[PDB]
């Protein structure tokens, strides 16, 4: 019946981090296990 | 925002905080913008241009300020639109309008700011707009069968529609002058039937009002001027080179006594057909299109009066004021009928020369005077005489008066108010606003005059909860006083149209996100 | 303005409305940007750099991110200047002294709008302020007779403090480091003996409080590391080339056995030195200069600690920790009072080696190790530290603790509209403006929190009318209870000054009507 939001700037903010942070570590799962490579 | 590109290069689009802050900015702005002219004691503004010729226009309409300024806000526009629908639906209250427009969208701002739901402010306006709809016309003074109360009541409206402008000076005159035109139609609601012909010369002091007609014409050569007890006949045909026919006639002979022959006969036809137009027994012959030398000399030979250069408008006029047909083919004289008229002569005025047409029978049509000595005084002038003349055909429409001044706004912010205070939910929050907005009417007109608006509003918010439901606001002193004493009159339907599409644009405005701007071409 | 123009080419001059419109944009754009880290509940801000190397922090407080972002708005940079004041004076109260300001100022733009003179609005102000303030002192709680309560109050005061940034997750020990660190100190003002030391890795429940010392240098070779018992002495000479004076003396022989010889009697003169230190009988030799390696192989050779590289804060801790004294000079061993201690020996914390301290007798200053995972972790944890320590410090030498939380705002509030209902004039519409901020300031908490903020500020509003003043906002379920039960309970002082800058910033931003800027270099 209440708790109306009128503020997104914060939601898109944690959105964008979110996704970077998904991002880095998608580029860093190559270099895993003990069958991973070496980067240069 | 995402990092993947979506729109093309050159296209932004706004969430809901700063698209919602950008509506309201450009709301307040339209609305302070005009705020100077609300009160009866407003001034007037100046809008000036430079792309086109120069054009240098001075008026105190709300709407044509709109329309000149040319905004680009999408909520701005949207305003503008409803202004010039209102001034095209009855053309009297569009700075009211869009004022109340304005405190809706800033009282809407402030309630969004205080974390309540739009649609909750949705309903309780509506139930606000409904509840005022509802009340207001309980409040209507019905009229028609008397005349004398009638007549009085039309002078009102038109003494306050005029005071409202620049024709505060000479109220006493033209105030009468636009009553004795308005009755002059017959209850006929063409508005087209009233000339207003502005001339540069006298000041507002020699207008005046003509019971016959004027014309900006000139006769031909050779012809009588005054011409008394004449019979007009309005015609439509072409005598400049009467070639009608559409066929592929055309001369092949090998000799020029035939082509000779052939323009003997052509002129035989063309006195025939002069003579056939004559047949009915006329002395004033009036056309649409041009008259050539051959007529003009047949016409001057007999002693009719020739008139050249008329269009639909005039033609039109002509035939309200005297009561003869357009007639043409000239071939059954019973059934195309005359005019009358017992004076016609040529008047000076100023440094040009009019027809004058008086001793007329019927009427229906009349043609206004007008003298001033700057062109923007002159268009204001007749901007304001056009909007009395719409403004008293509305209310003669309507047969219905309302008692103006601000009564009918504080009555309607009290019936919101009693409603609200029925009802709880978040709807009182709505309403409230919608209270406030309507007082801030007055408010802001007592702000305007120079006195003290907050409380004489006071004042009469407790007149009107005590149960003096008929006051309003005295400007000529600025005091409390009686609305039915001084003579202040408004009407209905104008208030009425004016709150619901004051309420509908609220209700639109109220609900807008997501602005989305493509590319500019 | 005039055709003649009188200033330079690029400099601006806004007037009144102008002027005073800008100064209010700015401020409600302040006071919407800063009111996001005000409740408890709040978040963090990243303030990231362009040309300083891309410096990336984390804070909480206002102050830091109006220091760090630096804007161009006058009236944005009176409201930075204050909070630095207080932050440097206090250094607790920013974010509600100018929430508290800009809330004044969207009051006195529509104070301004409605057609009030603003000296009327200032003496109001002024008149609420000086109620406000009889009311807090009136309603103040002292306490210094019993130690308990004053224990239990200074706890609750740190844990209210520690509550509103980010160590509400280990409240339960960051509290009571604070308090052990706090009674140390014997009732001093010597808040910058307490050294902080921050190392990366580790969590936040590593972060222990040492009882004795820990210092970050490295002591000589070919000494002991450890030592049962020792006396420290702090000295304040030169080891390294004792030879430092305005004395233009030069060499000026004829033989090189000369030179070796005053090379000699300069290896000597430093020898005796090095033997009239150690003849007060000491054995942890600490100096704040440099040691070459002539006294360091000699402090070696006799069993003797010789401690390097000490700065001048440092100095100032050892001589307050182990009560010694700072001497020179090494003529006089009777008047030198040595230190005490009986545990020296090396840590390892996490990759670095720190001389560990214990044992000592007075112990004035402590040192407090800080565990983190990134920098600005580690930052904020100090920051919150130094905030309570110095929130601490100010109410031990007020000896005074007032009720916070939403009490003395309503308070407040209540006691404004008191005085404001006996006296008439226009002077009741600056002391309502004041009652309505005050009871807005913490709606802003309660819309942060995540509850109805309308129907608590109401039933506080109740509460403090009925005639319970000792009622509040309570965050762990979101309704109604008492401040004396449950521990919340802030400062006199704090709030004393917090009102009178926002005073004094509303009255001066308030007689400002005209802005005259010059010409940018
Ligand atoms: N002589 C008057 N006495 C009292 N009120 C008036 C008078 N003239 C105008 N008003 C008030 O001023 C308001 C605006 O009138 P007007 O200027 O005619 O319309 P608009 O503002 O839409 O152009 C009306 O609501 C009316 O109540
Ligand atoms: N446990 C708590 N319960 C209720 N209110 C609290 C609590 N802790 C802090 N507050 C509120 O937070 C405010 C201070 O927050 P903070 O941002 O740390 O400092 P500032 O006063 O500079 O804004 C105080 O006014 C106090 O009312
Ligand atoms: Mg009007
Ligand atoms: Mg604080």
């Amino acid at each position: 019946k209440g708790a109306y939001q009128d503020r997104d700037k914060p939601a898109q903010i944690r959105f964008s981090n979110i996704s970077a942070a998904k991002a880095v570590a998608d580029a860093i799962r190559t270099s895993l296990g003990p069958k991973g490579m070496d980067k240069m | 925002l995402a990092p993947v590109n979506i729109f093309k290069a050159g296209a932004d689009e706004e969430r809901a905080e700063t698209a919602r802050l950008t509506s309201f900015i450009g709301a307040i702005a339209i609305g302070d913008l005009v705020k100077s002219t609300l009160g009866p004691k407003g001034m007037d503004k100046i809008l000036l241009s430079s792309g086109r010729d120069a054009s240098l226009m001075v008026t105190n309409d709300g709407a044509t300020i709109l329309k000149n300024i040319g905004v680009d806000n999408p909520a701005a526009k949207v305003l503008v639109d409803m202004s010039r629908v209102q001034d095209d639906e009855v053309g009297d209250g569009t700075t009211s309008v869009t004022v109340l427009a304005a405190e809706l969208l800033r009282e809407a701002e402030s309630l969004i700011a205080k974390k309540i739901h739009p649609q909750t402010i949705i309903a309780g306006w509506r139930e606000a707009t409904k509840a005022a709809r509802e009340a207001l016309l309980s409040s209507a003074v019905d009229h028609g069968s008397d005349e004398v109360k009638f007549r009085q009541d039309l002078m009102n409206i038109a003494g306050t529609t005029l005071s409202s402008k620049l024709l505060t000076h000479h109220k006493d005159h033209f105030t009468k002058l636009a009553v004795e035109a308005v009755l002059r139609l017959k209850g006929s609601g063409n508005l087209e039937a009233i000339h207003i012909i502005k001339k540069l010369g006298g000041s507002l002091a020699d207008s005046y009002l003509d019971e016959g007609f004027l014309l900006d014409k000139k006769i031909g050569v050779n012809q009588p001027k005054r011409i008394e007890n004449a019979k007009i006949l309005i015609a439509n045909t072409g005598m400049d080179t009467d070639k009608i026919k559409i066929f592929g006639s055309r001369v092949r002979v090998d000799s020029t006594a035939k082509v000779a022959e052939i323009e003997h006969a052509e002129k035989e036809k063309m006195k025939e057909k002069v003579e056939r137009i004559l047949k009915h027994g006329i002395n004033c012959f009036i056309n649409r299109q041009l008259i050539y030398n051959y007529p003009e000399q047949l016409f001057g030979a007999a002693g009719v009066m020739a008139i050249e250069h008329a269009d639909f408008a005039g033609v039109e006029r002509l035939a309200l004021v005297t009561g003869g047909e357009i007639a043409s083919t000239f071939d059954h004289p019973e059934l195309v009928k005359l005019g009358s008229c017992k004076l016609i002569e040529e008047v000076m005025i100023g440094e040009d020369k009019l027809i004058h047409f008086s001793g007329v029978a019927l009427g229906e049509a009349c043609t206004i005077v007008l003298r001033g000595a700057t062109q923007q005084i002159l268009d204001e002038a007749e901007r304001s005489l056009h909007d009395a003349l719409c403004v008293l055909a509305q209310t003669v429409k309507d047969s219905r008066t309302v008692y103006g001044g601000g009564c009918s706004e504080m009555l309607m912010a009290h019936a919101v108010t009693q409603l609200a205070n029925r009802t709880p939910g978040k709807e009182a929050v709505a309403m409230e606003s919608y209270a406030k907005a309507l007082r801030m009417l007055p408010t802001i007109i007592a702000d305007n005059a120079g006195y003290d608006s907050a409380d004489l509003v006071a004042q009469l918010r407790a007149a009107h909860s005590e149960g003096n439901t008929t006051a309003g606001l005295d400007m000529r002193e600025g005091t409390i006083g009686d609305m039915a004493i001084l003579g202040i009159t408004e009407s209905f339907q104008v208030k009425r149209q004016v709150l619901l599409s004051a309420a509908e644009a609220a209700e639109v405005i109220l609900r807008v996100d997501n602005i989305i701007k493509a590319a500019p071409r």
